[PDB]
Formats: structure tokens, C-alpha cells, sequence
DNA sequence: CCCCCCCCC
DNA sequence: GGGGGGGGG
């Protein structure tokens, strides 16, 4: 919703057991809403004391490992589980299938505020790094890099460049820092135009079928494969309204009785993983919240991408 | 009237990393940064029927027919190399601050009462006994589990990482410190002071825990076995599967946490086992029996509602158990 | 059980049964006449359709190789 | 139209249920037939159904897939269609909507008593309107018909207070100006059932299997097929999938999650090309990603020009991906040893070694640290361009026409970008 | 009424390792730590028809048609080099102790009764006969299964590894010590006392056992062999696959365990065969017939349910068999 | 808390 | 057909 005055690079963060089930329809890399919520929790915890705002997160995902296995005779996969403790009668409890993933991601954070002029860049960078080293990113603990060879501090780069060439060199150096990974971006325009292409191909086609067609490998008879522009993952694109926004004390057993609750349904969109050298600026990769609370639509996206 | 909060959840304080397992030689433990990792391999077993028979297949003809059909499995096995008698197990522990602060709470009054109860607990005795028992369970390598059973010598090195360097190095003989006695030692008290300051603090305390076990040359190490459901599939699967991160055998973080939380020596049953893991309704998976039942007034939930709501503060041991549950975490709250 | 005859193909099981995993298994053999092409261990709970579908990939590969091996010449 | 045919159909339904439970019980004595016909043969069974419709609930989004010891409010609501483009949901389910049933595993019979087609339409939409044939086909008295209609139509409306349990998920969302919403999500079991049905047609349908056989026979077919690789199975009920919901009893567990995976989700290893002559043609080129990219360039090089420039745009994008992977290869070459390029060897591609190992400038103070700074090696991509010249088709029709000119233009532009990337490696 | 527990899982005492086989020469076996490992190479076999016919192909035309077009296979084969006659097999055994205590037990009172039963056994007759027979099965190289059947001379060296150093060395001629007679020898009695001290919990016993067998120059050795589910054609008709850990042939640990457990000379059938491996229902896969069937009251489960549940103590050799089963370990217990 | 009926293997 | 489990008394 705003252009960041600076970009803070949180380095390689090893998230231990992240929620591999991103959505009721998708598994794998966690939701971008988890990353945006983590950055908002960082702004809630240490952002206010530094007189800065932390909005917008760019994910690089340097490493992914899924705690999964492939059973023999099946082409699908299953989630490795954890043994929950027994009940009070000594019996095994009912198992809820929860999957885990070891992530290694680096985050570009959009920083704007007067506190950037009040503190050194390395000071606020080290403060938000040591705050983020005791938090969670998708349900997993963050490994804060103890007793390895060379630890990685941040590099907060001011986006108000004095010259266009110096700004370009800064963005290319920051892209070179986060090199072995893929920027995950939102593709609402690509999914909508592919929906229009399928509607010209066949009418009454929903956005779900256009999302599904952009993920399966289509085999065409003369036997070739229908190509895709990018990786084109199905991402959770936010939450849509399923109920009116009830009063803060209205909903029974809410998390807090001061925040209003509204039952939601998952919104599914198309995301794309790209090499981060294929972007004009690294501020395009930032994932922003977008509530629009009168109509539900509690989305996260990448505005100012293309 | 101080009703209990309908959601009440606590973060996992003392959250460990996955215990990376590597191999090497004893008296080369100082240069253990380049030790090759233990790799999980596959092998085949042909056993014979040795389970109990239910008095319908005990006839010699059917039993001989069952033996005549060969029973075969594939098992994931982790072994030490035949020139490395020492198993090194390394993980990172983050002692998080705000141990008595819940993640979620409905009632503001219940949150204030719980914070006041925890604050009176820190003002009275602190986390000093609990961090002593946590430093004990770090000091003996209970997180090695079956790697600790037949080892010649186990030694635990624990390094406090303040910013990027070892702020304080502790070295413990893990076999000398028992699995069931919580005694007093100067280095153990210093580690207890550090862990209690991390629990009482606002940030976190970072520790690197490395355990060297002299199991034997080429012996079988025991990483955590992965819980994979067969789900009634037609094709036979491998019976035993292990855990690894990247060609490197590992123990699950919850197993290391369960070994770290094995401090509960205050359950109403007899302590023939010794300490058990701090669980609500005192569940022990190795026994199939749950101590600290709610029919007695010593389970975690009734102790919390007595300590917080009705102001019936229990004994100091049960207060230690309640705060150990709060450090452990969990999802509580009636409907 | 019994052999599955798919044209010139015969899927015949070994008379001995093994117990891979915990479930009983049989070593099923796929022949094109006297030549075997795939010996695979399959459960006794498998139906004939599943045993057919296990070897269907090798059957289709041999069919493709026979089409591309004895194709007639082309005059342009 | 007539109430008599609806009465005949519901009497036939209860008679079929009576003879089914008589065949299931197989009773020949002990007066079980009289007790069976005393409660499931007359209108009182409908009154008994009045005791069963209040227990069941027709929902589209439920909470019971989240931890089964949680008791929340499962609600039947169709979400509004979003005005923003390019995102899907359960709002896309229009007439292709299957409503899940939650409640007891014994009252569910009355669900088909609300799902028959007597006059040609579903009876819940028949009972949502005050029709002439309605309220007479099931009850002779007016007030009994009204209370039976209200109880039978209450299976759609949510019962109890609006509530989400502690074991359910609740996630704060930041408002634009100074606020939060708690936003408890529910499992879209109707949407999950629709996606699972579509995947069932895609993977085990008759037309899909026929297209798979046509691919296996390498013959033509009027329609294609799909594969859906890397699917994940998430079983909700461990012992009784029927305890979760009725739709989860239709598909026993098996959530069938789509692979939203990053491209580095299957990182094999990092290897150092020691005794080899060129990195692009021996080690980097054998990775499967650039393999599929090179086969894609081979397929797109020998093609018609009717969509040419648009295809060329795709081709430009395609060729960009390959040099991206080259940088990605160099990226994982940052994960290797600092001084692997200084090892002994007769041939180790020393022309590329200034870019292969950037960390050897830390190893050597002046033996090779100043060499990369003074040389500024950017010609290596030209060597890679030579390898990329092995990615083009050997067709003289492209060389005669301007297709080779456009290929050389986009190749020169992308290796200009690659050489500019390799130029400022010293910063 | 003292019902037996649903879970009575026992750990494995006498833990073996994967016995790696290297190659070398006789009279150079003293310096054998540098010996190159036996490689599991590949070769091709042409299999003629040599099995029983099913009274349908017994016609000469179809038999000659099948013989005219035989079937080829690729086998993993492990051989000595042409200049190496001696096979060396190396593994480490770990005698743990605490054999009476089970790892998991649903019933505490049944666990106490079993502990009292094993304690009264040890007070009456400790691990003296059992450790003597285990030292016998180590002394003769029964873990050389088909590497012993035609060996010219077998020599077994057992070194007690204490603090990484050899505490005590034993050197046995494995051909003089038979596979069926359990006689007495002073060095064998010392090894029996060491395994007794290991099994009683009075000490930590790790042994390095190296067996040198004279098979011949280039002769085929017999390591452990893996199960092959699919032969196919992408894998070039792989009919036999032998076990190897890292370019080095090896025997499975459980095969060494089964060879070490061959102490049971007290089954109700005649001992003309000799000892059999200790197992519930005394099963031999090569014989295909269970000695100690559940019908004749001499198997492990009925003897354990008489000795512990109903205090019906069996004979001294039969309670030796029961305690040997407890040393072997298993998933004893009903469902 | 115990018994019976329904549903799954 | 048998055994587990949910639901009603």
C-alpha cells in the first residue's frame, strides 16, 4: 500500500517444523499469510519501539525439506507424524494428520518511518534480527545459527537512492545476497487471463478449474506436454467471509474477547516461484496485507509487482 | 467469579533443534566439527514367527505352514562406521522468556490472576529448582535414550552462545550424573542460573548441547523412528523407518523435549521408574499407564484451577509441576 | 492364484508364497512365450486387474518397442 | 404436482427401509418384526424423524477436520463472489454443490428422506416454498405439517450460538487502520469434495484411462489427460472416517492436497566438477531442470511462425530461465568448499574457475584474488552461449528465414544481461 | 489373578554389528587392519531347467522348446581376490545386561513378578551356562554360516575393548571347538565369566570379534543377501543382491545374533541335529519344522506363563532357555 | 456408567 | 460374521 523507504534483509532462517499443509487444498511451502503475520508480529513486538513500520515481506526460500514419505505401490505421498502423549486412561489418542517441513528462507522487509533517521541501520537491523530469532514463522522454531563457521547479519538498504545507478547496484547486490532461492509472487492477473482463455476454450469454467489447469501437467495428443510460464503453484490467497463480523464478546471461545471474529473460508490463488534476478526491483516481491473488511476478502498479495 | 479461560495455550519454552547425529573417535571430540554424519541405510530381515498365538493356530500343521512361508521385512538401520566408536549428538536449545505468559487467553481477569500467580511463584522461589532439573536432564544425556543404555562413557558439552561466540562452556560426565537423582553441583547450579534467567528474561538464551557416547565401534545407533501409518494399503511396506534431515540421522525435537522434561518426581504413584515427563494427566508412553489422574487432586488442570481460581496453592513440588507444564506448554481450556 | 493370459503374454505366479512386510506376497512372473520380462512381488490381496495393471507399463513398452522394431519401410 | 404420488414415494421409501432392515436383522422369532414395523412403517416414523432432524446438520464448511475433540458451530454459508480478479474458492461452487452432513451415524437415513427426487426436484427446496402439494403429502393435520416442515428445514440453518472451539484455528488479521479481526477458518468440505471428485475423474476416470492407454500405445486420441504428481494424503479420521462427516465417509480420509512446492524442494546434492572439461556440458547441463528447458528449446526452435513473436516472447522467457538456472548453479556453488578450485588437476575448466569459486579470493591474498578483479570475467556466459548454441535445432529453414536472426537477437540480449550480472561479482 | 501384560517388549542384549568381510592371506592375519574389503561385484548366469515339472510341460516338445530358449540372470557375487585365501569377518558385540527388565510393560505387578522370577533365577543359577554357550557360539565361527562349511582353518580373535584399548585377548581355533558339543576350556571359561559379568550388569562388556577362515584363492564367500521385490528389465534381471554398507561386503547383524543364539540343546526332539537358535516356538527355517511347538508344553510362552504367572518353575535347562529368550528380546505379549 | 445397535473389516 | 464404537438410557 506504500513504497518502502528501506529494505531489511533477514538472512537464512532455518525454520524447524513449519506447517507443510498450507491450505485445505494444497500442501508444501507454507502460506504467505504466515510470513506477513510474522512480519506484523515483528512490528508489534520490536517495530514500535524502534519508531519504524514493517510492512511487506519478500520470501526467497533457500531450502525446503518435507517430512513426507512415499508408500510402496502408490504415486502419492503421506505425512510423517508425531507420537502425541497418551490419554488419562493410558490409550492412544485420536491422530490428527499434521505435516511438518524444514525451511530455510530469507526475508525482505519494507521499512518506513522516522526511526530510520533516528537509529543506525545496523542497530535496527540487529534489533529486529534478535527479536525474530526467538519467534515462529509458520509453526516452527527458528534455528538462530549457533556455533557454525560464519553467521550472517542483516543488510538494511535504503531505497531512497541518491542516484539511479547506485540504487540499481544496491538492488543487484541485495539480489546477489539472496541468490540460492526463488521469490514467491502472486499472479492474480495471470490466473484471471488464463481463466478468460479457458472460458474462450470452454464456457462456464470456474476460477478453480483454471487454477487446477495451471498446476497439473497437461498431455496433448499429436504426445507432448502443455507448457507453463513459470512454476505456478496453488497458494492460499487469503480468506473470504463466511459469516457476518460478530461482536468481540459475541463469539464463544474466541482467542480474545476484544477482537471481532468472523468465520472465513480459504481463498486460493496462483503463485509463481521465480529467480529473483528476473524482477525490476526487490520491493516488488513484498507480500502486503489487504483486508477490505466490509466485504471479507482478507487477502495477502504482492502489489507493485509488474 | 473468576471462570477459567475457554482457550488457554502456552508456547513451547525450551524448544530444541533436531538432534543431529554424527560419528567419530573418542579423544577427538574437540575437533568434532568435521565429523561425518551417521547415514540411515536400508537392509532386509528374514525373521520367523515369534508372537503369541491365540489358541486357534497352535496346531503343528498350521504352525509349520506359517514357518514354511518366509517372513520378510525391510528395515531402516543406522549404524556407526566400523572405525568410529563415538556417536556425537548435537542440538540447539532456546530458553525463551515469558514462561508464565500464555499465547491465548479469553478472560482478562483470568490472565491477570495467572500472571499474578506466576509472578508470586518467581518472587517466592523462581525457576531455580525447575531449571536445576532441566540442567540435570541436559547434563546427563537422556536425549540419547537408547544410545545412552549401553555406552562406555557419555560426556556432554554445553556452550552458551550470547551473540556469536561461546560465552560459557560447561562440561559434564553424563554417566556420573544419574537418570533419577537430582543432586547439587556448582556447574549445574550455574547452568540452572542461566536457564532460569532465560525463563525469567524477555528475550532468549541460546545453548549448544553436544553429547559424545562411547557406544562401541560400528555399533547400532538409535535415531527417532518415524511414525508412518500404513493406512491399510495392499502393498507391503518397510516395517522400520528412521529420521534424517539431509543424509544425516537425527532425533525428533519432541523426543529431546520429552527427555528434557523428564523431571517429574512428584507423582502420587511410587517412583520406582524415577522421573517421568511433564505431561497433563502424567502420561508415560513407555508404560501405557497415566499417573497423576484427575480422580486424585494432582493432575495439572485441577492443580491450576486450585492455585489460580480458588487460591488453594498446592505444595511446592506440585507448584514446580504446574510451572513445568507452563514451560512445557500445551493447549488447554474447557468449552 | 492362476495365470493371466493377455494375448501372447502369460502372468504366472510362483507356487511359493512369501510374507514381505507382514502381509502375504507372491512372486508374479510375466512371460512372452519362453522369455520372461518382469518378475515382481505382489500381494495376495491384489485382484487380477491390479496384477494386470502392475505389468501393463512393461507390456505397453514392449508393444512400443515391437512397433518401432518391425515397422515397415516408407517410400517418399 | 399431486400429493398422492409424493405419499406413494415416501411410503415406498419407508417400506424399502423396512424390508432392508428385516433382511439385515434376519429375525424369525422373538417378535422383532412387530417392533420393527411399529416404528418404521407409519407417519410416526416421520415423527421419529422429527427427533432425528434436530440432531443432524447440513453444512458446507465444518470444524471437525480440525482436532476432533473440538465442538464448534459448523455453518452452511455460500461466500460472496469477490470483486478482485484471479482467485478462487467455494464461492465458485454454484449448482455443482454437495452439502455435507454432520451429526449421528444413525439419523443419516433421514438425509435421503430430504434428498429424494419425487416430483423431479430436491425436497429441501420443495419444503423451502409453501407449495400446494407440500404440507399435505406428509401430514393430514396442518399444525403437524408446519412443525414437521420447520424441523425438516432446520437441518440447513446453524444450531446453537456462533462459536469456534479452542482447538480450532483463530488467526489475527491486521486492518488497514488500527484494528484486527480474529477470522476463524472452517474446512471447506464441499469444496474439498468437489476438488477430490475432479481429481478422481482426472486420475481414475474412464476417459482419462483411455487417454493414458492411447499415450501408452503412442496413438492419437480426441482428448488429453493429466497426471497430478506429488499429491499428499491427509486422513482426518484415524479409526472412523464416518465420525468426521458423511462426505469424509464417502472419501475415507484422503484430503488429496495439491503440491504447492518451491523448485528447490528436491535439492539433490552439491558436487564439485573436478576432472571435467566444461561445466555447462558435463555437470550443469545434466540437471533435470535445464534438461527440460533444452528439450523445450529444441521443440520450440523447429516450429511454425504463425504466433512467432508471441512464441518468441515465450522463447525469450524460456531462454531467460536457463541462464537463471546457471546463476542458480553458481548459487549452490556458493555452498561448496572455499578452495575447491585450487585443487590439483590436469583439466578442471580453469576459464570458468574465476566464476565457479568466488571464495578462493579469500583463500589467496594476491595469487588469484586480484585476477578476478582485474579480468572481470564475463565472457564465460559466451562459452555457455556456445552450449546454448547446442540447444537450438539444426534446421536450415530457421537459418534461411529471420527466425535465426530473432534467436540470435534474444540470445545476445540475454547473455548481455548474464555478462552484466557476472561483471559486478566483486561487490 | 496376575494376568500377563499386553506389552512385554524386551531390548536386545548381546547387541552385534554388521560384520564386515575383508580379504587377505594366512600368516598375515596379525596385521589385518589394512586388509581390502571384499567387493560385491556382478556376473551373469544362464539358468537351465532343473526344477520339478508340474505334469503338464513334461512333454518332450515343450520341454525342448523351453530348453532351447533359456533364461539369463545377473547375480551379485562376493569373491576373494585371486591372491587372497583368507576371509576376515569383523564385528563388535555389546553385552548389555539387565535382561530381566523389559523396556515396555503395561502391568507393573507383572513386571515386578517377572523381575522377582529373574532375580531368583540369578540367585539360584546365574548367567553361567548361558554365557558359556554364548562364548561357545562366538568361539566357533557359527556367524560364518556358509563361510565355515568348507573352510580349511578358522581362527576367532575376541578382544575386550575397554576405554578404546584391548583389556583381554582370546584366540580360539574355531574348528577344534565343535558346533554341537559344549565342552569346557579355561580361556572359554574366562570369556564365559566376562559375558556373565556383562549380562549381570556388573560391568560394561564390548568385544571385537575377528574371524579368519581359509576358504581359498578367489573362492566365493557368502555375505548376507537382500530381498529383491522386482527383477524387471531396467534392472538387468537382478536375481541375487548381497548386502554391503560402503563398497564392502557384510553380514547382517541379526544373522550374527541368530548364530550366537544357537545354544538351545534342550528341545523335546532328539539332539542329533545339535543346538538350534533360541526363539519362541524354537523355529528353524532350514529345517522347516518347529522344535518346541505350543502343543508339547516346552515352548517359551507356556514356560514363561508357568514360571512367572503360576509359579511353576521348569527344569534348569528349560529356565536357561527362557532366560536366553529374555536375553534375545522380542515383542512378547498378546494383543 | 453399562448396554445395545449400527457400521466397518 | 465378528468386534469395535457411538449413542441412548
Amino acid at each position: 500500500v506504500t513504497d518502502p523507504e528501506a529494505l531489511l534483509l533477514l538472512p537464512r532462517l532455518s525454520i524447524q517444523n513449519a506447517n507443510a499443509i498450507s491450505s485445505p487444498l494444497t500442501w508444501g511451502f507454507p502460506s504467505p499469510g504466515a510470513f506477513t503475520g510474522f512480519v506484523h508480529a515483528l512490528q508489534r513486538r520490536v517495530g514500535i519501539s524502534l519508531d519504524i513500520e514493517l510492512d511487506g515481506v519478500g520470501i526467497v526460500c533457500h531450502r525446503f525439506e518435507a517430512q513426507i514419505s512415499q508408500p510402496a505401490g502408490k504415486r502419492t505421498k503421506v505425512f510423517n507424524l508425531t507420537r502425541n502423549p497418551l490419554n488419562r486412561d493410558g490409550s492412544t489418542a485420536a491422530i490428527v494428520e499434521e505435516g511438518r517441513a524444514h525451511l530455510e528462507v530469507s526475508l525482505l522487509l519494507g521499512v518506513h518511518g522516522d526511526g530510520l533517521d533516528d537509529h543506525p541501520a545496523q542497530e535496527i537491523a540487529r534489533q529486529v534480527q534478535e527479536q525474530a530469532g526467538a519467534m515462529r514463522l509458520a509453526g516452527g522454531s527458528i534455528l538462530p545459527w549457533c556455533n557454525e563457521r560464519f553467521p550472517a547479519p542483516n543488510a538494511e538498504l535504503l531505497m531512497l537512492g541518491g542516484s539511479d545507478e547506485q540504487r540499481r547496484k544496491n538492488q543487484r547486490r541485495l539480489t546477489r545476497r539472496l541468490l540460492p532461492g526463488f521469490a514467491l509472487v502472486s499472479r492474480e492477473a495471470l490466473l484471471q487471463q488464463h481463466l478468460e482463455t479457458l472460458r474462450t476454450t470452454l464456457p462456464e469454467a470456474t476460477t478453480l478449474d483454471a487454477l487446477l489447469d495451471l498446476c497439473r501437467i497437461n498431455f496433448e495428443p499429436p504426445w507432448q506436454v502443455r507448457d507453463k510460464p513459470g512454476w505456478l503453484v496453488p497458494i492460499p490467497a487469503g480468506y473470504n467471509a463466511l459469516s457476518p463480523l460478530y461482536l468481540p464478546g459475541e463469539v464463544r471461545n474466541a482467542r480474545d474477547r476484544e477482537t471481532p471474529l468472523r468465520f472465513v473460508e480459504n481463498l486460493f490463488g496462483l503463485g509463481e516461484w521465480l529467480s529473483p534476478h528476473r524482477v525490476a526491483a526487490l520491493s516488488d516481491l513484498l507480500w502486503y496485507h489487504h483486508a477490505e473488511p466490509d466485504k471479507g476478502l482478507y487477502r495477502w498479495s504482492t502489489p507493485r509487482f509488474v | 467469579i473468576l471462570s477459567t479461560a475457554s482457550v488457554l495455550a502456552f508456547e513451547r519454552k525450551l524448544d530444541p533443534s533436531d538432534a543431529l547425529m554424527s560419528a567419530g573417535a573418542w579423544a577427538q571430540r574437540d575437533a568434532s566439527q568435521e565429523w561425518p554424519a551417521v547415514t540411515v541405510r536400508e537392509k532386509s530381515v528374514r525373521g520367523t514367527i515369534s508372537n503369541r498365538l491365540k489358541t486357534k493356530d497352535r496346531d503343528p500343521a498350521k504352525l509349520d505352514a506359517s514357518i514354511q512361508s518366509p517372513n520378510l521385512q525391510t528395515v531402516d538401520v543406522a549404524n556407526l562406521p566400523s572405525d568410529a566408536d563415538t556417536l556425537k549428538v548435537r542440538f540447539t536449545l532456546r530458553v525463551l522468556g515469558g514462561a508464565g505468559t500464555p499465547s491465548a487467553c479469553n478472560d482478562a481477569a483470568y490472565r491477570d490472576k495467572l500472571l499474578q500467580t506466576v509472578a508470586t511463584y518467581v518472587n517466592d522461589q523462581g525457576f531455580a529448582e525447575l531449571a536445576r532439573r532441566y540442567a540435570h536432564n541436559l547434563a546427563n544425556a537422556r536425549f540419547l535414550w537408547r544410545n545412552r543404555v549401553g555406552a562406555e562413557a557419555v560426556e556432554v558439552r554445553i556452550n552458551h552462545i550470547r551473540q556469536g561466540e561461546v560465552a560459557r562452556a560447561w562440561r559434564f560426565d553424563a554417566l556420573a550424573i544419574g537418570l533419577r537423582d537430582f543432586k547439587a553441583d556448582a556447574e549445574l547450579d550455574a547452568l540452572a542460573e542461566l536457564i532460569a534467567s532465560g525463563l525469567s528474561g524477555s528475550g532468549h538464551v541460546l545453548l549448544e548441547v553436544v553429547a559424545f557416547a562411547r557406544i562401541g565401534d560400528g555399533q547400532e545407533v538409535f535415531p527417532s523412528q518415524e511414525l508412518i501409518l500404513d493406512k491399510g494399503d495392499k502393498k507391503g511396506q518397510k516395517s522400520k523407518t528412521l529420521y534424517s534431515v539431509r543424509d544425516a540421522a537425527a532425533i525428533h525435537s519432541q523426543k529431546i523435549g520429552n527427555a528434557l522434561r523428564t523431571i517429574d518426581t512428584w507423582y502420587p504413584d511410587e517412583d520406582g521408574l524415577g522421573p517421568i515427563a511433564v505431561e497433563p494427566y502424567g502420561s508415560v508412553t513407555s508404560q501405557g499407564k497415566a499417573y497423576r489422574q484427575p480422580k486424585q487432586k494432582l493432575d495439572f488442570y485441577t492443580l491450576l484451577d486450585n492455585w489460580v481460581l480458588r487460591d488453594e496453592a498446592p505444595a511446592v513440588e506440585q507448584q514446580h509441576y504446574v510451572i513445568a507444564n507452563l514451560i512445557r506448554g500445551g493447549v488447554f481450556g474447557e468449552a | 492364484m492362476n495365470a493371466i493370459h493377455i494375448g501372447p503374454f502369460s502372468i504366472t505366479p510362483a507356487a511359493r508364497g512369501l510374507h514381505y512386510g507382514g502381509l502375504p506376497h507372491h512372486q508374479w512372473t510375466l512371460y512372452y512365450g519362453p522369455r520372461e520380462m518382469a518378475i515382481k512381488t505382489l500381494p495376495d490381496s491384489y485382484t487380477s486387474s491390479e496384477v494386470r495393471d502392475e505389468f501393463s507399463d512393461i507390456i505397453a513398452e514392449f508393444v512400443i518397442d515391437a512397433r518401432h522394431r518391425y515397422a515397415p519401410d516408407v517410400l517418399e | 404436482p399431486t400429493w398422492q404420488e409424493l405419499r406413494q414415494f415416501i411410503e415406498s421409501f419407508i417400506q424399502e427401509r423396512l424390508q432392508g432392515k428385516l433382511d439385515k436383522l434376519q429375525p424369525d422369532e422373538d417378535d422383532k418384526r412387530q417392533t420393527l414395523l411399529a416404528t418404521h412403517r407409519r407417519e410416526a416414523w416421520l415423527a421419529d424423524a422429527a427427533r432425528r432432524v434436530g440432531q443432524l446438520q447440513l453444512v458446507t464448511h465444518t470444524l471437525k477436520p480440525i482436532h476432533p475433540d473440538a465442538r464448534g458451530s459448523n455453518l452452511h454459508s455460500l461466500p460472496q463472489a469477490p470483486g478482485q480478479p484471479g482467485l478462487a474458492g467455494s464461492h465458485e461452487l454454484g449448482d455443482r454443490l454437495v452439502s455435507d452432513v454432520v451429526g449421528n451415524a444413525a439419523a443419516l437415513d433421514v438425509f435421503k428422506f430430504l434428498s429424494l427426487q419425487y416430483q423431479g426436484k430436491n425436497l429441501l427446496n420443495w419444503l423451502t416454498e409453501d407449495s400446494a402439494e407440500a404440507l399435505q403429502a406428509l401430514s393430514d393435520n396442518a399444525e403437524q405439517a408446519r412443525e414437521w416442515r420447520q424441523a425438516f428445514i432446520g437441518i440447513t440453518t446453524v444450531k446453537g450460538a456462533p462459536a469456534s472451539h479452542s482447538l480450532a484455528k483463530q488467526l489475527y488479521f491486521p486492518l488497514p487502520g488500527s484494528g484486527y479481526h480474529l477470522l476463524a477458518p472452517l474446512f471447506p468440505t464441499s469444496l474439498v469434495h468437489h476438488v477430490h471428485a475432479l481429481l478422481r475423474e482426472a486420475r481414475f476416470g474412464d476417459a482419462a484411462k483411455a487417454a493414458r492407454e492411447a499415450r501408452s500405445r503412442q496413438e492419437s486420441w480426441p482428448h488429453g489427460f493429466s497426471e497430478y504428481p506429488n499429491l499428499a494424503i491427509q486422513k482426518f479420521g484415524g479409526t472412523k472416517p464416518q465420525n468426521i462427516s458423511q462426505l469424509n465417509n464417502e472419501r475415507r480420509g484422503e484430503n488429496w492436497l495439491l503440491p504447492s512446492l518451491p523448485p528447490n524442494w528436491q535439492r539433490q546434492n552439491v558436487n564439485a566438477p573436478m576432472r571435467h572439461s566444461s561445466v555447462f556440458e558435463h555437470d550443469f547441463g545434466r540437471t533435470p531442470e535445464v534438461s527440460r528447458l533444452t528439450r523445450t528449446l529444441q521443440r520450440f526452435l523447429a516450429k511454425t511462425v504463425h504466433n512467432n513473436l508471441a512464441i518468441r516472447q515465450r522463447r525469450a522467457q524460456l531462454v531467460a530461465q536457463i541462464c537463471d538456472e546457471a546463476l542458480q548453479y553458481a548459487a549452490r556453488l556458493r555452498e561448496l568448499e572455499p578452495g575447491w578450485s585450487a585443487t590439483p588437476g590436469c583439466q578442471l575448466h580453469d576459464a570458468e574457475q574465476l566464476w565457479l569459486d568466488p571464495l578462493r579470493a579469500q583463500t589467496d591474498e594476491t595469487f588469484l584474488q586480484r585476477r578476478l578483479r582485474g579480468d572481470w570475467p564475463a565472457e564465460v556466459g559466451n562459452r555457455f552461449a556456445n552450449w546454448l548454441n547446442r540447444a537450438v535445432s539444426s534446421d536450415s529453414q530457421i537459418l534461411g528465414s529471420p527466425e535465426a536472426a530473432q534467436w540470435s537477437q534474444e540470445l545476445s540480449k540475454e547473455l548481455t544481461m548474464f555478462k552484466e550480472i557476472l561483471e559486478d561479482e566483486r561487490d
